C-alpha cells in the first residue's frame, strides 16, 4: 500500500559528506 | 483583574519520581472530573524493519487481555465505573489515558499496572488483530492527509528508523511475533524513560502512594538516539484519477529545546490557514487566505510546527485543482521571504496574540493539560508554565523573525510531497529557485 | 446523535 | 468562584462567572433555530449562520474580520434546531472592543445587497462538507419524516433556495426572533456589572409546536455501506421522564467510551454480535428538544445486513419492556451518565452549551451536583415504561445507503 | 388481424391493411420492474443503448441506412414493457428487418460507447422534469409500491458512471426471451414474420407488495402537484374497467378545449368556494399485477388542501350510493370513445395490439371490449369508489407545501 | 396519467 512504500538508497550517488545517516545535516550544508 | 495577575493564579503543578524512575506530577484544579496517562518514550523511531509497525499492534492488544482481568473484563470495568478510555501513539511517543471522576482514580491506577506490565497478549487476538490491521491499512489509503504526512516522513528522514511509517508495512504485520513485542516491551517500557501525568480535583499524593504501591514493582533498571539527519528531496505519487491533490512541502525543523521554536508558531499563524468556510474571504488578514478566497485558487491548507529531539518538520500542507498549484506556491514562496526580510511590527503582533489564544483555548479541560505534562516531561524536562511562555513572546520582535526565518526557510533544501494530479507541480530546482528573493 | 451546526470567522466548519 | 445570575425586566438574562481565568469566553443563547422558520423562509438561518462578518452600523464586515484577529480571538456560532449562539473567545485585556463587534452583529446589521450574493453561494460549500460526513442527511430526515412543520425544518439550506433569498426577508426574522425577552447575555471570565451595563444600552429593545405524525424516508444512494434510524415519541427535557431516557441510552448503548472497545456491557452491540460475522457500528440515540425529544438509534452495516441487525435491537429493546432487566446495569448505566455530563462541561465551551441552554428552556441554571441526585431518584420501573413507551408508541424511520434488504417499521 | 403462436412462446401477429407505411413493433416484458436495487436506472440506459454497435452491423451503418430508407427507430418503455417501434415504406422492410434484430439479439455492449453515452441522462432525465409531472408520480409507486414497480424508468444520479456493460448481458440474457415476446408488425405479412423469428429470435420478478407510503417535496416551486391514490385492481378483471369508468364518471380531462367539465362530478364540486384557477382529473394505473387509481391535482400553495377536501368527499358522495344512471352511461360513453379515438392511430393501435398479447395471449377486438363496458354494474362502480375509501392510502405531492396536509387529515 | 417515456433517434423526447 502506501505505507509498505519504501525509498531505495542514493548511496552510489549523493556526497561523501552526508552518507552517515547517523550524522546530521546543517554542518555541511552551508558547505554545500 | 488582569491577565498577568492570571497566570500567576494557575495551579503551579508539582513533580515527583521513584527509586524505579518513573517520573510522576499532577496538578490540582477545582474540577470535580479528573484524568491519568501514561506518556512514555517510544514509537517507530526505535523499531525496525523487523519490528516495524509494533508499537501500534501493541495499542490493540494492551485491551484485551492481561493476567488478572482477562478479555473483556479489563475493558468492563470502566463501563461499569462510567468513565472514557483512549489511547494513541506517535513516532516518538505513545499514550495511555483515562478520563474519570475524583474518588473512583484509585482503581484507575491499579489497572495501568495491569496493563502496562501484565498484558497477556492471547495468540487468537494476536491473529485477530492482525487481520484488523490489514484491513485500516486500506482505510488509510482515503485518509490522504494521512498518506502525505507518512509520504513526508518518509522522503527526508529516508534511511533513517524515521522514515518508518507508525503502523508499518503489511508485511512486517504478516510476520510479527509475541517475542519481538516481548522484547520491544522488555526494554521501552522502564521506569527511567516513563511519566505518569494527572490533572482535576485530585492531590498530588494521594497519587504519590498509588505509584508506590503499583508501579513500585516496575523494573527500574537502553541505547540512545542517533541524531536522525535531514535531507531536501522530492516525492509525488501522480495520480489524475481523483478530484484534487493533497500536497505538502517541509524543511528542516530545530527541534524542541531550541527556543526559537517560539517564534515560528508564530509565523505559522502569520500565514495562519484557510479550508473553504470562513466568511471573511477578502477581508481576511493573511494576505495568502485573501486571495484564496480571492480567487478560489485552493480549498484548505494548513501549516504546523513538528518537534523531534534534535530537529523538527516547519512546513504547510495544501490542497487545490490540478489548474491552481504553481501559483499559490508561488504566493506561499511569496510570503515566506517576505517575512525573512520585510516583517511589520504590527502584523507580528496579531501573531502574538494569536499564539496566546492558542496555547490557552487549547488548554480547555484536564486531557489537553497532561499531553503537555507527559510530553513536556520527556522533551523539555521540565514543565514551562504559561507566565514563562508569555515571557518569551514578549521578548520578540520583527528583528528576530528575520534571523530566525533567514536561518530555516531562506535557500535551505526543502522536502516536498503530492498525491493527486499533480501534472502542473513544478520541479523541486524551480522551487528553490523559488526560495529566494531575487 | 444529537447533531449541531457549527461555523465561525477562524474555527474550520464543522458538525456536532 | 460562584456563578451570577440575573434576569432584567425586558426578559433578558444574564450571568458571569469570574474564575480569574486568562481567556474570557462570552456566548449569546439565543432562541433563533430553524424551527421558527415556516415554508418560505427555509434555509435561513443556513445563511444567517453565515451572515456574520457583513456591514453593521457601527462597524465595516472588514474592520471587525482584522480587529478579532488582531487581538487574535474568534467567532464561532453554534446553530440548533432551536438555538443560535454567538460564542466568542479573546484574553480578558481586550473584553471590552470585541464585546461592541459582537452585539453590530447582531443589534445593528444592515444585511445589504451585495455581499449577500457573494455569500449565498457559499451555502452550497458548507452543505456539502456535511454529507461527506453521511449522517447529516439521514439525521435531518427523521425530524421531517417524524416531525411536520418547525423541527422537520433542517439546519442546512435546500438547493433551490439559494439564489433566491432576500434580505428583507432577515429583518423580517431577525426583528422576531432577536428579541430582549427571549435571549440570555452569559458571559465567562469577566464580571458581571460589566455585562450589566452593555446590554442596557444596546440591547435595550423588545412558532407552531412538534406535532408527530409517524413518518418514514429512504434513500437508495448507491453507497456501498448502510445508514438507518429507528426511534419514537420521546418526552422533552425538564421531565425526569427525559432523564429515563438519557440512562436507557446508557444501559442500551453510548458509543465506545473505549477506543477500540467492543461494547461488551452494552446490552445491543453484545446482543447483535451472536450469529453476525462482520463489522458493523451502532449506538442508542437520544434527542431532546423543549417542545419535545427523540429516541431510538442509529445503525450502521452493510446492505445485505440492515434488517439481520435490526430486528435484534427492535427485539432486544422489548426484552426491556418485558420486565428483563438487572439493577448494577443500570446503576452502571447511571454511572455512565452521571460522567459524561461532568466531562462535558469540564471544558469552558461544553460548559458554555450547558449554562445559557438551561436560562432559554427554563430561567435556571442547575448545577451539577443537583442534577446528579435526580439521576439518583430514577426508577427501574421508568426505564421499562420508557422503552415500553418505544415499543408500544407510534414509529418514525429513515435510512441510506444500499436498501435491497432493508425492511419497513411494520416488518 | 393474423395472431399466432410458436412453441417456445414467441407470439407473432400481422395485419396486411394494404398501406404504405409498413410498421413494427416489438413488445417485450422489460420494464424496470425487473429490476433489483443495484441494477436500477438500467432500462433509462438500454431505451438508449440503440443504435450501438452490434455484430451483424456497426452503430454507424444503422443510423445512415434507416435514414437512408428514411425510417424511425423509436422505443417506448413502460414499468412493465419495453417497445422497440419502427416505421419505414413497406418497399424496404426486409432491410430494417435486419437492423432490428441486431439491436436485441447480437447487442456487443462494448465500452466506450457506453460511456459516451451514460451523460446523456443526465440530459434525457432533466427534459422530463421540466415537465413536473415526472417525479411526483415515480414517488407514488416508490412511496405506494416498495420493490418493482417503485423503481423509475429514469436514473437516479449516482447510478451514472457507475454502470457496467456486463451488468446489461445479466439483464439482456434474462429477459429478452423467446417465452415473453411479441413479435407484432403491421402493413406485411405474416409468412415473412414466420420466417424471420425463427432464425434469429429462435433462443430460449418479484410482486408489487402495496404498503402505504407518502412522499413530500418542498421545491420552492410557486404551483403545487400531488396526487392521493389508493389500491386498485390489476387488469384483465372487468373491475378494472369498473375504475376506468368510474374515470369518466368522476373527471377525465378535458375533452373540451378551454372547457369548464360541468359534467365532471369532481371539477364542478371544487367550482363552489373556490374562486381562483386549479386543474385536476382521474388518474387510473393498471399493471399487470395490481394497478393505481386515484387523482393528480394543481393548485396554489394555499389552496391545497381546501381543494383535496372537495375530492375526498366527493367520492365518499359516491360511495354512499348518491349517484346517477345518465353520468354513467355518459361516463361510458367517453370511455367506448377514448378507446376507439386511442387506437385510431396504427401507433396507438399498435400500442393496443401486443400489449394484450404479453398479459394475455389474445387479442380483443373493440367491439368485444364494448360490450364488457355494457355488462358495467353501478354496484360496481360504487365497491370500486368503497375500496378506493375504505382502502389503504398513498400520497404524494410537490411544490410548496405551506398548507399541505397529509392523508389523515 | 399513466406517464411512459419515448426516445429515438429521430423523433423527439417526448412524455406521455
Amino acid at each position: 500500500s502506501h505505507t509498505d512504500i519504501k525509498v531505495p538508497d542514493f548511496s552510489d550517488y549523493r556526497r561523501p559528506e552526508v552518507l552517515d545517516s547517523t550524522k546530521s545535516s546543517k554542518e555541511s550544508s552551508e558547505a554545500r | 483583574a488582569t491577565y498577568a495577575q492570571a497566570l500567576q493564579s494557575v495551579p503551579e503543578t508539582q513533580v515527583s519520581q521513584l527509586d524505579n524512575g518513573l517520573r510522576v506530577a499532577s496538578e490540582q484544579s477545582s474540577q470535580p472530573t479528573c484524568t491519568v496517562g501514561v506518556w512514555i518514550d517510544a514509537g517507530s523511531r526505535y523499531e525496525s524493519e523487523k519490528n516495524n509497525g509494533a508499537g501500534y499492534f501493541v495499542e490493540h492488544l494492551a485491551f484485551k487481555g492481561t493476567k488478572n482481568r482477562p478479555g473483556n473484563a479489563l475493558e468492563k470495568e470502566v463501563e461499569s465505573m462510567g468513565a472514557h478510555l483512549n489511547a494513541y501513539s506517535t513516532r516518538e511517543h505513545t499514550a495511555y489515558y483515562i478520563k474519570a471522576l475524583s474518588k473512583d482514580l484509585p482503581k484507575a491506577v491499579e489497572l495501568l499496572a495491569d496493563i502496562v506490565q501484565n498484558c497477556s497478549l492471547e495468540d487468537s487476538q494476536i491473529e485477530k488483530e492482525r487481520d484488523v490491521i490489514l484491513q485500516e491499512l486500506q482505510e488509510n489509503d482515503t485518509s490522504m492527509r494521512d498518506v502525505v504526512f507518512n509520504y513526508l516522513h518518509a522522503t527526508a528522514f529516508q534511511g533513517t528508523p524515521l522514515a518508518q511509517s507508525v503502523e508499518g508495512p503489511s508485511e512486517n504485520v504478516r510476520k510479527l511475533s509475541r517475542a519481538d513485542l516481548t522484547e520491544y516491551l522488555s526494554r521501552h517500557y522502564k521506569a527511567p524513560r516513563m511519566v505518569l501525568a494527572a490533572a482535576g480535583g485530585l492531590e498530588h499524593r494521594q497519587l504519590l502512594d498509588l505509584a508506590q504501591k503499583h508501579f513500585s514493582g516496575l523494573s527500574g533498571t537502553v541505547p540512545t538516539l542517533s541524531p536522525c539527519r535531514f535531507t531536501g528531496s522530492q516525492i509525488c505519487h501522480r495520480e489524475d484519477g481523483l478530484p484534487l491533490a493533497h500536497v505538502a512541502i517541509a524543511v528542516e525543523g530545530p527541534g524542541w529545546a531550541h527556543p526559537d521554536n517560539v517564534a515560528l508558531q508564530v509565523a505559522n499563524a502569520i500565514i495562519g490557514h484557510y479550508d473553504c468556510t470562513y466568511g471573511g474571504g477578502a477581508h481576511l488578514s493573511s494576505p495568502l487566505a485573501s486571495i484564496a478566497a480571492t480567487n478560489k485558487l485552493c480549498q484548505s491548507f494548513q501549516t504546523f510546527n513538528i518537534c523531534y529531539a534534535d530537529t523538527g518538520l516547519l512546513g504547510a500542507h495544501f490542497v487545490c485543482d490540478h489548474m491552481s498549484i504553481d501559483d499559490m506556491m508561488f504566493v506561499l514562496q511569496g510570503q515566506w521571504m517576505r517575512l525573512c526580510t520585510s516583517a511589520t511590527e504590527s502584523e507580528v503582533l496579531r501573531g502574538k496574540n494569536l499564539l496566546r489564544n492558542a496555547l490557552v483555548s487549547h488548554l480547555d479541560g484536564t486531557t489537553p493539560v497532561c499531553e503537555d505534562i507527559g510530553r513536556s516531561l520527556l522533551t523539555y524536562g521540565r514543565r514551562i508554565p504559561l507566565a514563562e511562555w508569555e515571557s518569551r513572546i514578549a521578548e520578540v520582535d520583527a528583528r528576530v523573525v528575520r534571523e530566525v526565518c533567514s536561518k530555516y526557510f531562506y535557500d535551505q533544501c526543502p522536502a516536498v510531497a503530492g498525491f493527486g494530479p499533480i501534472e502542473q507541480l513544478p520541479d523541486y530546482n524551480r522551487i528553490r529557485s523559488g526560495m529566494f528573493w531575487l | 446523535r444529537p447533531v449541531v451546526a457549527s461555523v465561525s470567522l477562524n474555527v474550520p466548519a464543522s458538525v456536532r | 468562584q460562584d456563578l451570577e445570575f440575573t434576569r432584567l425586566p425586558n426578559g433578558l438574562v444574564i450571568a458571569s462567572l469570574e474564575n480569574y481565568a486568562p481567556a474570557s469566553r462570552i456566548g449569546l443563547f439565543i432562541k433563533a433555530g430553524s424551527r421558527y422558520e415556516n415554508s418560505n423562509n427555509l434555509g435561513t438561518s443556513h445563511l444567517l449562520r453565515l451572515a456574520s462578518s457583513l456591514t453593521t452600523k457601527g462597524a465595516s464586515s472588514f474592520k471587525i474580520t482584522r480587529g478579532i484577529e488582531a487581538v487574535g480571538g474568534k467567532l464561532s456560532v453554534t446553530s440548533t434546531r432551536e438555538n443560535m449562539a454567538y460564542t466568542v473567545e479573546c484574553l480578558r485585556d481586550d473584553v471590552d472592543i470585541l464585546m461592541e463587534f459582537l452585539l453590530n452583529v447582531t443589534t445593528a446589521p444592515e444585511f445589504r445587497r451585495w455581499e449577500v450574493a457573494a455569500l449565498q453561494p457559499q451555502l452550497r460549500i458548507d452543505k456539502a462538507v456535511a454529507l461527506q460526513n453521511p449522517q447529516a442527511h439521514v439525521i435531518e430526515n427523521l425530524h421531517a419524516a417524524a416531525y411536520r412543520n418547525a423541527l422537520a425544518n433542517s439546519l442546512y439550506c435546500p438547493d433551490y433556495r439559494i439564489g433566491k433569498v432576500t434580505p428583507v426577508e432577515l429583518h423580517d426574522y431577525v426583528q422576531n426572533h432577536f428579541t430582549s425577552a427571549r435571549m440570555a447575555l452569559i458571559g465567562l471570565g469577566v464580571s458581571h456589572p460589566v455585562l450589566k451595563q452593555v446590554a442596557e444600552q444596546f440591547l435595550n429593545i423588545r412558532g407552531a409546536k412538534a406535532k408527530y405524525h409517524g413518518g418514514e424516508i429512504r434513500e437508495q444512494n448507491g453507497d456501498s455501506l448502510v445508514h438507518a434510524a429507528l426511534v419514537a415519541e420521546s418526552a422533552a427535557i425538564g421531565s425526569a421522564e427525559a432523564n429515563a431516557f438519557s440512562v436507557l441510552q446508557h444501559v442500551l448503548g453510548a458509543g465506545p467510551h473505549v477506543k477500540r472497545g467492543s461494547n461488551a456491557t452494552s446490552s445491543l452491540y453484545q446482543a447483535v454480535a451472536k450469529g453476525v460475522h462482520e463489522p458493523f457500528d451502532v449506538s442508542a440515540f437520544n434527542a431532546s428538544y423543549s417542545d419535545s425529544g427523540l429516541f431510538g438509534f442509529y445503525t450502521i452495516s452493510q446492505a445485505a445486513s440492515a434488517g439481520d441487525v435490526i430486528k435484534a435491537a427492535y427485539n432486544q429493546v422489548k426484552t426491556i419492556a418485558q420486565g428483563n432487566l438487572s439493577n448494577p446495569d443500570v446503576q452502571a448505566a447511571k454511572n455512565k451518565l452521571k460522567a459524561g455530563y461532568l466531562m462535558s462541561v469540564e471544558s469552558s465551551e461544553g460548559f458554555l452549551d450547558e449554562v445559557g441552554s438551561q436560562a432559554l428552556a427554563a430561567g435556571s441554571y442547575t448545577p451539577p451536583s443537583t442534577v446528579l441526585q435526580q439521576i439518583d431518584a430514577v426508577a427501574d420501573a421508568d426505564v421499562i415504561n420508557a422503552a415500553k413507551k418505544f415499543v408500544s408508541g407510534r414509529k418514525s424511520m429513515a435510512a441510506s445507503g444500499n436498501l435491497g434488504h432493508t425492511p419497513f417499521i411494520d416488518e
